[PDB]
């Protein structure tokens, strides 16, 4: 039913510590507990008085669901709350995972990060096939995976771009089966191959070439689990339902306006954020329409929020995911995407 | 003493020709120029004397008419800088995608101006809220202009986004993303409700058809009475950053009313017997406001008070006593007094193919108060009603326009009109 | 700047034939494509529609496509066949014979880059191009099928580029086709994805307009296209001279569409009178929002008043107050607050223009995005939906390719805009 | 300020057309609607009949309704085709028939809106509606049936205004349809509860004045209609022009209505006299007052000295003295202290108007709210009863879904409005 927000941070760096002379904008003071810093002691204007400020001088409290920071390891922090969303996704109705930042905090990295640590896929796979092969003599396990990138507006299949993206057509079903066109579909055989296909899709997404974060995927990106089990016993109720797990990516956003967006710069970055206030607006509409009693929600707006049609709506449950940064170098952008992450929560 | 001039959009180019009209006017100055001031223009040896202002719009449209008609020999070629396509009424793409391809030659074109001009006073912008080529642009231009600027006066003369009616109908959007800028930038800003004035125009001048040639030419009028009249050697010389000293109390407040009270038809002309008693206190009545507010419903925290043509000094504290006397108006209690007088000895200027009559004197009031601040709350109103729904918020963000600005925005608003509120209560 | 006018289909052709009469005749162009206008600003913003060819020969920046040869003859027969260019007659095999798919999916598939090529040779003989305009049937089939198939080749193109187009909209009463509802969803499918904005015109609409208030004893399809064309000019208008207050394409968009999607509009003409009683006429502001806001002179078939006001633009040509239009816009929003959407402060884009219409003293044009059209979209749906259930000539589509999966998603996907609009009206 | 005038069935539009030929050469106005006065007053209140068109062409503020195509023609093919405007004419299927709940109840009730809609332009275009004026038959059925049913219409959109209609009475011996009184008594019904002031005019009256008066060898209905028109002229004549004492509908109504209920109104007119009479004429204000306090010259025909003046209007037109002209109001009241009721202490209401009638030197109106016209609305109920209670031609209304508690409470009701005016006199 109810969504939940979990947040957490990549970490500061020696590219920050060397900044001695700076004050920290975050600070995670208790579970589900965030104060945005610093407030204004500034020694840049004055300020030695009962403030007349708007917010330049009192500290902004954001609370979450499941909040966490730098010193969780994402061991936990995936588990605690997706371990459920993957229970949820077998108990007759599906599940979904999301993330959420500015361009070169930590999506790709927390998603996996250096080859030799967990992350979401990673512990993913290792859970679910830890449960399949402890379960395996109960039901039979009918698994397949599902791979897409959304880049300019156009779904691109992840694995095999030699196939045109007229042939990647985004429908669902009235039993809220995931309804797409021709797509290079494969199947869990073990999480190596698994994460060779994630791999390679990472490859094949369509990047930045510009700032900082050149690597910079700069493009969306959903992988859906789609377990078919069946029953091994004969009795008068074996029917044995089906039910999918979503694993939703997206680009990155930059400021508003970076000092050398042009051309494609502007209009993928358009598609970007147009992507993003699809998501916002359906999110936005889906849990102020849950305090209601009538839910249209604007599934139009984009080919993700078709693809999350009932990914994110149905009766399911799903965990928000935001990447939070300590810099001041991302001041609005952290703050701002803080506030959506409250909003989404509300 | 020297100070430059930028327009913006349509309605700053607009408010421009008349402005331009009207010094020209008063210098006598011919449409190429000629001189048969030095101030708003720049010394020629040929005697054609060029005007010291920077002319922009994104779609040339309003600036080919000025290229085409009169004073198209006035005005130097370099300063008329224009776009291909237009920002459309999204303060977005003029503050970005848009108006950034040309905010390098727009600054560099004032650099020009600026390295000509000896004695620097500071700016006089034109623009609107409404369209995103004056609301956007002007944002963007303002931020750089500061940078460049940080010592040098910046005015701005607004159109302020009339409460009861407008043409466009994302204005709330593009109004409330420019207070944050204006608000931190800007050494004092003017706001004008068209619609007051169209109500001035059916009031005062007697006109049942008023349109946007005798609005500006208004709007102008008060300009060169604020600025200008100082340029003609009066009794009391009272300098740009002088109104400034006296008309704000604070970091923040940098928003005056400014009136003219000599807003008079050709018939009135001959009955009517004007003086500067009469003149003054025709200012205070909550009619001449040239924007939709009632001064009766707040406090005035600062008034200054310019004439031109036949006055004494006299009269007019005599005015001010009357006035202070009346007491019907209110005064914020912790300021002992608020008024400040300029005076002229140069007449009002007369336009030619206008309406506003010739009188012999003339005043203008340029004031801060804190019923002004009530204008913003429909203002937000607006813009919270649309941006509860979000209502064409996928233009600003197709720009990539963050959502998180336009809570910022209101924030900074209401965290102004908070200001006010406190200005009046404490003492 | 410029824009690129493309016709598809008898229908949009012949409308579009009476389009270039009218703006050629209000910038002042012979039938040789030389200018003899009185004017100076007839020349100001003539790049906006013509080339201009040596010897001061302006012509159409427009593509002619169609797939019926014959139709396309008319054009070189008629009056401006010494004006069109050569190489923008665009024609080959038969027509699709009102099969969407011969005109969208296989037959006019073949002869798409027929077409781009001629869109890039525009494209590079611009200054700078703001739009594309397209103009079309909805359920004719090549017209409807080309249509939508160069609107996405086109925004594959220019995807940062203005969508318009007028699209001549199945009327309930006024017919030709039994297919109409067919060709239509598989149209508006595709229309509503790639289009940045759309005008809905009703032939039944007009037929009504044509006698209600020009009281003509024989409208003629010449009669209903020479309306559609005054609207036509009235969008883009505001672009070729001077004015009070300036419009756009992209202006409109900005202060028509507040929901992505819904960016289907009602188009409307001020004076509409007949010749006799032109005499009784006041030509005033007052008279013009009277007529411009008055459901009968909608040239959608649906009257507005079922429905709600999501916004409204009104676009005057003239000489007049600016305060008196004011005026009357809150008038308007006052008499009828019920009507227009209060999620809305100001419910009315205006725009004034120095020029009226040669001949005209003063005029207006409409455009309206009101919640009402969604009726339109439920009246074909159900004809569809009847038809489908049956799966009623479908084989015409099946010979085609064509499966059964595309017309029930395309019905799903336009059930989907008409709750849009039901979600935004109360 | 601005009055709207409504006809409605032959009778009220064969008036009106009279009427409007009147005041337009009143006020200079020849048959293309141009001016051509010869004084500026005529225009200084033009406005409150007129619209001033493009051209100074100045238009009728009427609406023209009928249910019998034909007579609307007649008006077309008269000398005022090219004053009215086209819109203002409104008729449809065929007449009623004299069956007033066709012209009420059902036929004319499909056809208000159309109306309606008129109205709402005409309002649209004043500045300051006053009330509306209503030219009708009290028998004829559409005349009769459209009249209630619009003054109920219209006093729903304007319950403030001025409801005022002249009304042509069933005359005792000039008949023409033998359901007179259903017609009357079921219009009436509906009359007294949504007018401010009707008048009372019986085409008896009118044959007897016109040649006891005028002496007139062939009295037509253009003959009779013309007296009616001079007589609709006065009551109004004070609003458009300079006078000594000003006066109004609603300053009349204020004088003329004691008792909400009794606004029956009988009208008169000065000078009446054959043209070979003329030379012996004093045109004196004594002279003028014993014509209009004359009963032979009442256009009701009823005589006024079976009953009691509840209370008078003298409106007078032309230079003369205010003193001559209290004088001879005081010695009227005077003379005749048993026909005015006591309990008003003056019974006479006076005006008087700068300009006499093109032509006259002097002249005047006469309005009388008597108590004696309840012998009029007695007669008309015998004449109901009488049918009545056989069900006479009753299934004509049945038919149109009418029943009898209808007919039952309108006597009922007529009974109440008799009583009410005997209650008020000795
Ligand atoms: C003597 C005189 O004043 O004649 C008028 C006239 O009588 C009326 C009735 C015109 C006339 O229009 C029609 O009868 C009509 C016929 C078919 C479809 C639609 C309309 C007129 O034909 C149309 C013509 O319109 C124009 O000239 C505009 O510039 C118009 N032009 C065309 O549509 C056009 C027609 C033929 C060839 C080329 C262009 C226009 C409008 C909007 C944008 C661009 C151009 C006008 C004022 C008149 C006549 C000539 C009788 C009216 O229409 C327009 C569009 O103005 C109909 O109601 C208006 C009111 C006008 O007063
Ligand atoms: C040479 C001369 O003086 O001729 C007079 C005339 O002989 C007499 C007899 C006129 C004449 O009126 C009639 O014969 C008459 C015919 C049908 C119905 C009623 C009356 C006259 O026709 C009528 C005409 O009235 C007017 O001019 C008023 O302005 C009158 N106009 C009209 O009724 C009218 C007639 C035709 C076309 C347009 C208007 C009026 C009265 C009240 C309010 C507005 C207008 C006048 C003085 C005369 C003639 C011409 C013979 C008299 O009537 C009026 C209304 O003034 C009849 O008794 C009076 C006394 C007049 O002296
Ligand atoms: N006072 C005054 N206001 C004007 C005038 N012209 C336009 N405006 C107002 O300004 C608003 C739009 O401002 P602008 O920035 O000039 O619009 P623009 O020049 O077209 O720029 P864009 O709309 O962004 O393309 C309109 O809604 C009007 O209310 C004018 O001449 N005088
Ligand atoms: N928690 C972390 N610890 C150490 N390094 C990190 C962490 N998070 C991100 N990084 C590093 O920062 C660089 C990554 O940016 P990521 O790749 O994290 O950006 P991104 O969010 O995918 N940018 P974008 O694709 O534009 O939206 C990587 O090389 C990471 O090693
Ligand atoms: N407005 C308008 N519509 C037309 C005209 N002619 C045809 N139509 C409509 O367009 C449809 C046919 O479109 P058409 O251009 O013939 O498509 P095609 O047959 O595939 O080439 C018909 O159903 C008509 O309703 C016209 O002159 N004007
Ligand atoms: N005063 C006057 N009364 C008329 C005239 N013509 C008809 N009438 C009366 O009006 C009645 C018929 O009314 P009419 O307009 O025909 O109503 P309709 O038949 O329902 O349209 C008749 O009984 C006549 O007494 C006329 O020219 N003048
Ligand atoms: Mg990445
Ligand atoms: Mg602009």
């Amino acid at each position: 039913s109810s969504i939940v927000v979990a947040i957490r941070v990549r970490p500061f760096t020696s590219m920050e510590k060397t900044r001695l002379v700076i004050r920290k904008i975050v600070d995670c003071v208790d579970d589900r507990m965030l104060i945005f810093d610093p407030a204004d002691r500034n020694s840049n204007a004055t300020n030695k008085f009962s403030s007349q400020r708007r917010r330049h001088g009192g500290e902004i409290k954001f609370v979450f669901d499941k909040l966490f920071d730098e010193t969780s390891s994402q061991a936990r922090v995936y588990k605690e709350t997706t371990s459920p969303l993957l229970d949820s996704v077998l108990d007759g109705f599906n599940s979904t995972v999301f993330a959420y930042g500015a361009t070169g905090c930590g999506k790709t990295y927390t998603v996996s990060g250096t080859p030799s640590q967990p992350g979401i896929i990673f512990l993913a796979m290792e859970e679910l096939f830890n449960k399949i092969t402890d379960l395996k003599d109960e039901k039979d396990f009918e698994i397949s995976l599902s791979y897409l990138e959304i880049y300019n507006e156009r779904i691109r299949d992840l694995l095999k771009p030699e196939t045109p993206s007229k042939r990647l057509v985004i429908r669902e079903d009235t039993q809220n089966h995931i309804k797409v066109a021709n797509l290079s579909y494969h199947h869990p055989n073990t999480v190596e191959d698994v994460m060779d296909l994630v791999v390679q899709g990472n490859i094949n997404r369509t990047t930045s070439p510009t700032e900082a974060n050149e690597v910079s995927s700069r493009s969306h990106a959903v992988l859906q689990i789609h377990i078919m089990q069946t029953n091994k016993l004969v009795d008068l109720t074996s029917q044995h339902t089906f039910a999918t797990l979503s694993i939703i990516d997206l680009a990155g956003s930059e400021r508003a306006a970076a000092t050398r967006n042009r051309g494609i710069r502007l209009h993928e970055g358009a598609n970007i954020n147009r992507s993003l206030l699809a998501l916002g607006n359906c999110i936005n509409a889906l849990c102020l329409n849950d305090g209601s009693r009538s839910c249209h929600i604007p599934y139009r707006d984009s080919k993700l929020t078709r693809l999350l049609k009932f990914s994110l709506g149905g009766n399911c449950k799903t965990v928000m995911i935001v990447c939070i940064s300590p810099s001041s170098s991302h001041y609005d952008e952290t703050l701002n995407t803080l506030k959506y992450a409250n909003r989404a929560k509300e | 003493r020297e100070c430059i001039s930028i327009h913006v959009g349509q309605a700053g180019v607009q408010i421009g020709n008349a402005c331009w009209e009207l010094y020209c006017l008063e210098h006598g100055i011919q449409p190429d120029g000629q001189m048969p001031f030095n101030t708003f223009f720049s010394e020629t040896g040929a005697g054609k004397h060029v005007p010291r202002a920077v002319f922009v719009d994104l779609e040339p449209t309003v600036i080919d008419e000025v290229r085409t008609g009169t004073y198209r020999q006035l005005f130097h070629p370099e300063q008329l800088i224009t776009g291909k396509e237009d920002a459309a009424n999204n303060y977005a793409r003029g503050h970005y995608t848009i108006g950034k391809e040309i905010i390098d030659l727009v600054l560099d074109r004032i650099r020009k101006l600026a390295d000509q001009c000896t004695g620097l006073q500071g700016f006089s912008v034109f623009h609107s809220f409404g369209g995103g080529t004056g609301s956007g642009f002007t944002s963007l231009l303002m931020e750089r202009l500061s940078v460049d600027y940080g010592k040098k006066s910046k005015l701005e003369f607004s159109i302020y986004p009339a409460p009861q009616v407008s043409t466009a109908v994302v204005e709330p959007y593009n109004s409330i993303l420019t207070t944050h800028t204006t608000l931190e930038h800007s050494d004092c800003a003017f706001m004008v409700d068209n619609e007051a004035i169209y109500d001035i125009c059916r009031r005062n001048l007697d006109i049942e058809r008023p349109t946007y040639t005798n609005l500006n030419r208004l709007i102008g009028q008060i300009v060169s009475s604020i600025t200008a009249s100082l340029r003609f050697d009066g009794a009391l010389n009272v300098d740009l950053t002088e109104f400034q000293t006296n008309l704000v109390p604070y970091p923040r407040g940098h928003f005056p009313l400014a009136t003219y009270a000599p807003v008079i038809s050709a018939e009135k002309a001959y009955h009517e017997q004007l003086s500067v008693a009469e003149i003054t206190n025709a200012c205070f009545e909550p009619a001449n406001q040239m924007v939709k507010c009632d001064p009766r419903h707040g406090k005035y925290m600062a008034c200054c008070l310019l004439y031109r043509g036949d006055v004494v000094p006299k009269d007019v504290n005599a005015a001010i006593a009357t006035i202070k006397t009346k007491r019907t108006i209110q005064f914020v209690d912790w300021c002992p007094t608020g008024f400040k007088v300029g005076i002229n000895y140069e007449p009002p200027t007369v336009v030619p193919g206008g309406d506003l009559a010739k009188v012999q004197r003339a005043v203008c009031m340029l004031s801060n108060t804190t019923a002004i601040a009530e204008a913003w709350a429909r203002l937000d109103h607006k813009f919270d009603l649309m941006y509860a729904k979000r209502a064409f918020v996928h233009w600003y963000v197709g720009e990539g326009m963050e959502e998180g600005e336009f809570s910022e925005a209101r924030e900074d608003m209401a965290a102004l009109e908070k200001d006010y509120e406190e200005v009046g209560v404490d003492s | 700047r410029e824009i690129v006018h493309i016709q598809a289909g008898q229908c949009g052709n012949q409308i579009g034939a009476k389009f270039w009469e009218v703006i050629s005749d209000e910038h002042g162009i012979d039938p040789t494509g030389s200018y003899h206008g009185d004017s100076d600003l007839q020349l100001e913003r003539i790049n906006v529609y013509y080339n201009e060819a040596a010897g001061n020969k302006y012509v159409p920046r427009a593509i002619l496509v169609d797939l019926e040869p014959g139709t396309m003859d008319s054009v070189r027969s008629g009056p401006f066949g010494q004006i069109f260019r050569p190489d923008n007659f665009v024609f080959g095999q038969s027509g699709a014979g009102n099969n969407w798919a011969k005109g969208h999916y296989t037959e006019g598939a073949e002869l798409v880059d027929s077409v781009l090529d001629v869109v890039r040779k525009e494209s590079e003989s611009c200054d700078c191009l703001q739009g594309f305009q397209l103009t079309h049937s909805l359920g004719g089939g090549t017209g409807s099928g080309m249509g939508t198939l160069l609107i996405s080749k086109i925004r594959e193109e220019y995807p940062d580029r203005i969508m318009n187009t007028f699209s001549v909209v199945p009327s309930p009463k006024v017919s030709d086709t039994v297919v109409e509802p067919y060709n239509a969803t598989l149209s508006v499918h595709q229309l509503v994805e790639n289009t940045d904005e759309t005008y809905c015109i009703d032939n039944e609409a007009l037929y009504d307009i044509c006698f209600r208030t020009l009281k003509l004893t024989t409208p003629t399809y010449g009669d209903l296209n020479h309306l559609v064309s005054a609207t036509m000019s009235g969008v883009t208008t505001c672009l070729r001279f001077p004015g009070q207050l300036n419009a756009d394409l992209r202006k409109l968009a900005v202060n028509m569409v507040p929901f992505p999607r819904l960016h289907f509009f009602m188009p409307g003409f001020a004076p509409l009178t007949s010749r006799g009683s032109q005499q009784y006429r006041a030509l005033t502001v007052p008279e013009l929002t009277q007529q411009m806001f008055d459901a009968k002179n909608m040239m959608a078939a649906c009257d507005p008043r079922h429905g709600r006001y999501l916004t409204v633009a009104a676009v005057f040509r003239g000489r007049m107050s600016m305060k008196e239009v004011d005026e009357q816009m809150l008038n308007v929003q006052n008499k009828n607050s019920s009507y227009f959407v209060e999620w809305i402060p100001n419910n009315v884009k205006t725009a004034v223009c120095d020029i009226p219409p040669r001949g005209l003293k003063m005029s207006a044009t409409f455009i309206g995005n009101s919640t009402a059209i969604q009726e339109l979209f439920k009246r074909i749906s159900e004809q569809f939906t009847a038809m489908f259930r049956r799966k009623a000539f479908l084989h015409w589509y099946t010979g085609e390719g064509m499966d059964e999966m595309e017309f029930t998603e395309a019905e799903s996907n336009m059930n989907d805009l008409v709750s849009e609009y039901q979600q935004y009206q109360d």
